RNA sequence: CGGAGAGGGAACCCACU
DNA sequence: CTAGTACCTAGCTTAAGCCTCAATAAAGCTTG
């Protein structure tokens, strides 16, 4: 708090529908303490392993299988931020997911 | 300094006016003899105001010059602002 | 176009705390004569002030291995007709910035020859072909030396303009005070609208020491630079002007009494006494007085160590002891 | 900013010499406001003989 | 000079380490293999022109062990012998760096792919092909609710409980008579 | 590149001559305000390997009250002047009956020469100036007010009038451009006449420390 | 949290094996591994 | 018996102008 | 044997100290 950098305190564009734009304390906690929108829900977490077994069986390749020759034209898959594999057809896998 | 060499203003400044009135009305509150015939008013501050207006306050002001010297200005002798 | 002048509380901080590095140091350079009247000579003064490196004018840079300078691996009949190291350097400029800043290949080559001596020879194409080529050799740690000198020459060469002034603006002022004001033969004031130019850097000394630049009116908006160039009394006036600028920018009024008193007490010691613990505690006011402000440990131990005596002639000194402050 | 300004000028006052001196009697102005005049008793005026 | 070298300050490492040294320590002796993990299409010379200033910084390390030694020398706990720095830096690369991509016997290829992706992401921002990520973008934020907060705090208290069950066990097994886990467990600490 | 250097040297000479006039030394109006053409015809347009070269373009002047104290100025050819290149000027200092002089250097003077100028200062009160610094007369600037050097008797009159001691005055450091321009030791107060937007004109006194 | 995260925290903790002071005269250990947390309703 | 009233403190949090 | 209680142990800025680099005069060759 009591910091002259107003950038964190400002209402960000990505607060639409997840954080109340109006509701915030007027003291030294403007924008730092923010409440929650009505239908805004916070994910609780689950194991990504079923997603992993589902992913590994359509047409994608793990890192160990392929060479970086064919990695430039295809698309990189991240699961919880870890680079799991590579897929040649982004479309119809997005639709499948 | 001598009476000939008086370089300070002949006007009684607001601070002198406040402090002289306070310290004279305090004396009146401690039953000091009044210098002006009163008409039944009992408040020492109003008594001191009347004495100041009549120019009868038995007090002089020592104005210290910055160099260290001083001047003795009698309340009766310098001009009251109000 | 340059209203990032950081007015308000930040400028008040930059003035009170006299900072070596303000966020927006800028000039208000005025012009002397016919250059102040017409725009072309104003642009001529502008280009002599705006700092220009050789990065600003070149399009791309490439190096080759030509075994023979006569061979001309690149098809250029100019080198054929013009004509000892095989590893050469080639840079392509653009006509746009070239004719914007009014340089010549001869000027660029003589700048190179003066900066680096006769350690290299520049072979420049004439100002007739569509392409703007100058080739660089090294006369007799072989080509990485050429790589490093290429980087050094692109980074800082000062083809035109003076250092530390990056961008300079040019406009006709609308406010009467910033406009030149004269007196006619019938005692009028006849507000004149002449060309002025503002910068985004500050030198204040290589600027006024330039032809056709008015060295009578050029303020620099930089208190420390004014202190270095013009002296403490000019500092007081310039500081007053900059301190009044922020207050009167809002349209509000503050009596000159207070501005004069502040600029006096900030400059009554011959040096720029910035109002911090670095300027207020340095003056010999008294350990008790200066142990009420951003202090009260270092000051007190220093006073105990040096046996300093507090005359108790201040206000915050008599206040501590429960005495009538003067 | 206000506190820092006050702590740098808190002892500057008009002496009975009518000059302006700090706590150590160093002269800041020979007359207050370089005229010796109170700031609460002045007005805005126009100089007729000017322009 | 040369300009635009790429460094990677690493956890439990006092100084920054050039990325190519990191890859060689991770196990890639060659240079083409390392560049295969950063620039995915070799026909883009703009990427090469900015990656070679970092390549020519580290043409004195050619094998895995010298790079391990180089990292260990910069470690917070510098080993006295070569084979101690080797093990310390190997442990750092195995567990401290990039845990989420895997900590197992052989995860070097996956860690190298992810680190080369990180370098590629840095180069994309340097060339302007992409744009800098926003810190206030609440896509980049996560919310620690009662669940995650109590998990973070219970994990530490549970470790503290274990490291006192261990002390009680040591105090009884130094004499070696016997021990009781009921007395060993200090139910006070967690609650 | 000789027109620019000739113009630069002409402005340096003009500023130095104005400096001498303000300091009190005797200068004729003809040399006080001469155009660039007179400088061209009197020195030679060719600072690079030509007749308008330094060292015999230097100026010597004398004070108005008595033509005994005299003030040279010197423009060394060396960019960074040194002891051996100022001991010659000191030898001229001694061979003449002169007391003080100026040195307008081309680039920054060396610290050894600065320490020398400090060391023989009481015998010979000579000071330095920069080529860059003397291309403008700073007193002509609108921010710089009218500075007037007080004589000792009127300094004593000022102190006796205001009943204040020598160190209570506002002060000015000797290193700032205006005090260096006039040329004045410590313990020498300067009248400073400046216009007041509140009441007309205001006189302030800065002492050198 | 109380369903799965406490379970994973209590299970992923490594077992502790502990020896004597390296000898007695001129030492075996144990594992003590635990799992399968149980949680009951508030009691007083 | 006398009217005794003097009644810790640090930390953090929220809030008011 | 155990309990109860009594004794032991986020950024800014600016000076300010600390790290390296270029003239320079003594110290001694060096040949005129």
């Amino acid at each position: 708090r009591d910091g002259k950098l107003a950038k964190p305190r400002q209402l960000h564009n990505t607060l639409w529908g997840m954080v109340c734009p109006a509701e915030t304390p007027e003291g030294h906690a403007v924008g730092l303490v923010k409440n929650l929108a009505l239908m805004a829900y916070i994910s609780v977490g689950s194991q990504p392993s079923p997603i992993l077994e589902f992913l590994e069986e359509w047409s994608m390749e793990n890192l160990e299988e392929i060479s970086p020759a064919a990695i430039a034209d295809a698309t990189k898959i991240f699961v919880n931020g870890c680079w799991v594999g590579i897929h040649k057809d982004p479309e119809q896998l997005m639709n499948t997911l | 300094q001598a009476n000939q060499k008086r370089i300070t203003t002949p006007y009684m400044t607001k601070y002198e006016r406040a402090r002289v009135l306070g310290t004279r009305a305090l004396q009146i509150a401690m039953c000091a003899p009044v210098m002006v015939e009163l008409e039944g008013e009992t408040d020492p501050l109003l008594i001191a105001m009347k004495e100041l207006k009549a120019r009868k306050i038995p007090i002089i002001i020592r104005r210290y010059l910055p160099d260290g010297s001083y001047e003795d200005w009698g309340v009766d002798e310098l001009i009251i602002s109000d | 176009s340059a209203k990032n002048v950081t007015l308000g509380v930040p400028r008040l901080k930059e003035l009170i705390n006299i900072s070596k590095k303000p966020k927006t140091p800028s000039l208000t350079v005025f012009l002397l004569g016919q250059s102040a009247r017409d725009a072309e000579r104003a642009k001529d003064i502008l280009c002599r002030l705006e700092h220009t490196t050789l990065r600003k004018v070149t399009a791309n840079t490439a190096i080759y291995y030509d075994p023979n300078p006569q061979s001309t691996v690149v098809a250029e009949d100019q080198e054929w007709v013009n004509v000892i190291s095989p590893w050469l350097l080639r840079v392509e400029l653009d006509r746009k910035h070239m004719t914007d800043r009014k340089l010549t290949m001869e000027q660029i080559a003589e700048k190179i020859n003066a900066g680096f001596g006769d350690d290299l020879n520049c072979i420049f194409n004439d100002d007739n072909a569509e392409k703007l080529v100058l080739r660089i050799r090294i006369m007799n740690d072989d080509d990485v030396f050429l790589r490093c000198i290429e980087s050094n020459m692109l980074t800082d060469m000062t083809l035109q303009g003076i250092e530390q002034i990056s961008k300079v603006y040019m406009h006709l002022p609308q406010t009467d005070n910033k406009k030149k004001i004269i007196i006619t033969e019938d005692g009028e004031f006849k507000a004149l609208q002449e060309w002025i130019l503002e910068t985004d850097g500050v030198s204040l000394m290589r600027v006024l020491s330039e032809k056709d630049v008015d060295p009578v009116r050029t303020t620099s908006n930089d208190i420390v630079e004014i202190f270095t160039v013009l002296g403490i009394e000019a500092v007081r006036k310039a500081l007053e002007r900059e301190l009044y600028h922020v207050i009167s920018f809002d349209g509000s009024y503050v009596n000159y009494r207070h501005l004069a008193l502040l600029c006096d007490t900030m400059t009554c010691r011959g040096h720029l006494m910035a109002i911090t613990r670095h300027g207020v505690n340095r003056q010999d006011t008294g350990p008790l007085m200066k142990c009420s402000f951003e202090e009260t440990v270092d000051v007190l131990m220093e006073a105990a160590a040096h046996g300093e005596s507090d005359p108790m002639k201040g206000v915050s000194e008599n206040i501590m002891l429960g005495q009538l402050a003067p | 900013i206000q506190r820092r300004l006050i702590k740098s000028m808190e002892s500057v006052m008009v002496k009975y010499d009518a000059t302006v001196r700090n706590s150590i009697n160093q002269v800041v102005q020979l007359r207050y406001g370089e005229d010796g005049l109170a700031g609460e008793s002045v007005e805005f005026q126009n100089l007729a003989t000017l322009k | 000079a040369i300009g635009q070298r790429i460094v990677a300050t690493l956890p439990y490492i006092k100084q920054e380490v050039p990325i190519i040294i990191v890859f060689r320590a991770l196990g890639f002796v060659s240079d083409r293999d390392i560049l295969e993990h950063i620039i995915y299409d070799f026909e883009d010379p703009e990427m090469m022109e900015m990656v070679k200033p970092s390549l020519d910084e580290a043409f004195v390390i050619q094998e895995q062990n010298v790079a391990l030694n180089f990292i260990g020398s910069r470690g917070a706990k510098p080993g006295v012998t070569k084979e101690k720095r080797i093990k310390y830096a190997k442990e750092v690369l195995q567990k401290e760096m990039l845990p989420h991509v895997g900590v197992s016997d052989f995860c070097e290829t996956k860690k190298a792919y992810f680190l080369g992706y990180m370098v590629h992401r840095l180069l994309l921002a340097a060339l302007g092909r992409r744009e800098l990520d926003d810190r206030d973008h609440y896509g980049n934020k996560r919310l620690d609710l009662a669940g995650p907060l109590l998990a973070f705090l219970f994990r530490g208290m549970f470790k503290n409980l274990l490291k006192e069950v261990r002390i009680y066990a040591q105090k009884f097994i130094d004499r070696g008579k016997d021990f009781n886990l009921e007395l060993a467990i200090k139910t006070r600490i967690i609650s | 590149d000789d027109e620019e250097e000739t113009y630069r040297l002409w402005k340096i000479r003009k500023t130095i001559m104005q400096l001498c006039h303000d300091r009190g030394y005797l200068v004729t109006q003809d040399e006080l305000d001469q155009t660039l053409e007179e400088f061209k015809a009197q020195f030679g347009d060719k600072p690079s390997e030509g007749r308008p070269r330094r060292t015999d373009l230097t100026v010597l002047v004398a004070h108005n009250d008595d033509p005994t104290d005299q003030m040279f100025v010197f423009f060394p050819e060396e960019p960074k002047v040194g002891i051996k290149t100022i001991k010659v000027y000191c030898q001229r200092m001694q061979e003449e009956n002169i007391t003080r002089a100026l040195i307008v250097v081309q680039q920054g003077m060396t610290p050894s020469a600065k320490q020398s100028l400090v060391d023989m200062a009481p015998k010979y009160i000579l000071e330095q100036f920069l080529q860059q610094e003397l291309l403008i007369n700073i007193t002509e600037h609108e921010l710089v007010p009218e500075h007037v050097v007080m004589t000792k008797e009127e300094v004593t009159e000022l102190l006796a009038r205001y009943k204040l001691r020598e160190n209570q005055l506002p002060r000015i450091q000797a290193g700032d451009p205006v005090a260096r321009y006039f040329g004045i030791k410590r313990g020498q107060v300067v009248k400073i006449i400046r216009p007041s937007e509140t009441a007309g004109r205001y006189i302030t006194y800065r002492l050198v420390q | 949290f109380i369903q799965m995260s406490v379970q994973r925290i209590v299970e992923d903790a490594p077992p502790i094996d502990l020896q004597a002071e390296a000898q007695h005269a001129s030492p075996p250990r144990y594992l003590l591994k635990f799992e399968q947390i149980y949680l009951s309703k508030p009691t007083h």
